[PDB]
């Protein structure tokens, strides 16, 4: 609901949700996303 | 010119004007991580036109 949302807001007011209490499998990640730019910085997108 | 290699590879491939940007040692993209990923620890020259 992230990812399938249909009105990200504009880069003047960054729409900032929180996501706790729940199993993070980014494979939901990859999945809604022909990805462009992954550029992880602290972490590698590999181990998460 | 001053220099003496054991080995040289040379790998051709044609591919479109951002991903010669792409084309470096450690860097992303669809291209770097699933077509052509140059080693980190990469020991030589790119050429493009
Ligand atoms: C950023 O956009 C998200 C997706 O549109 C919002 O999450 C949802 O927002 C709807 C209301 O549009 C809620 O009903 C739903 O429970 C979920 O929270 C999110 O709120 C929004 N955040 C900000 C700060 O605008
Ligand atoms: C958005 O939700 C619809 C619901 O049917 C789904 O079909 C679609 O693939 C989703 N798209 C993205 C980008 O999440």
């Amino acid at each position: 609901e992230v990812f399938n949302a249909t009105r990200f807001a504009s880069v003047y007011a960054w729409n900032r949700t929180r996501i706790s209490n729940c199993v993070a499998d980014y494979s939901v990640l990859y999945n809604f996303a022909p990805f462009f730019a992954f550029k992880c910085y602290g972490v590698s997108p590999t181990k998460l | 010119n001053d220099l003496c290699f054991t080995n040289v590879y040379a790998d051709s491939f044609v591919i479109k004007g951002n991903e010669v940007s792409q084309i470096a040692p450690g860097q992303t993209g669809n291209i770097a991580d699933y077509n052509y990923k140059l080693p980190d620890d990469f020991t030589g020259c790119v050429i493009a036109w």
